[PDB]
């Protein structure tokens, strides 16, 4: 009475403020600044799937 | 119902955890899967709401 197929799913469903999400952790370029490395990520989010 | 559901499902949780926001109270609800039993259509199959 039962068959099986293979789908795709995640082994670690995170959420931030009651909403699905994905954490991202990196560093700055050796010598720059932790403040600078964030001027970047502010730019990257521009070309992201609205 | 459509706008209410839009509040409860997209605006509540971010508002409710907004710096300074305390209690809240929506003038409406979210959607629910409603099931309206027909007493006569139910009878026709000797079935109960249980």
């Amino acid at each position: 009475f039962a068959t099986g197929k293979w789908e795709y799913g995640s082994p670690k469903l995170e959420r931030y403020n009651g909403v699905p999400a994905m954490e991202i952790l990196g560093e700055p370029a050796p010598g720059l600044s932790s403040g600078d490395a964030m001027a970047a990520v502010e730019e990257i989010v521009k070309q992201l799937p609205k | 119902e459509d706008l209410s559901n839009y509040i409860v499902s997209n605006i509540q949780d971010p508002l409710s955890r907004t710096k300074g926001v305390g209690d809240f109270q929506v003038f409406g609800s979210q959607y629910s899967m409603r099931i309206w039993l027909d007493p006569a259509k139910l009878n026709s199959y000797q079935l109960t709401p249980g």
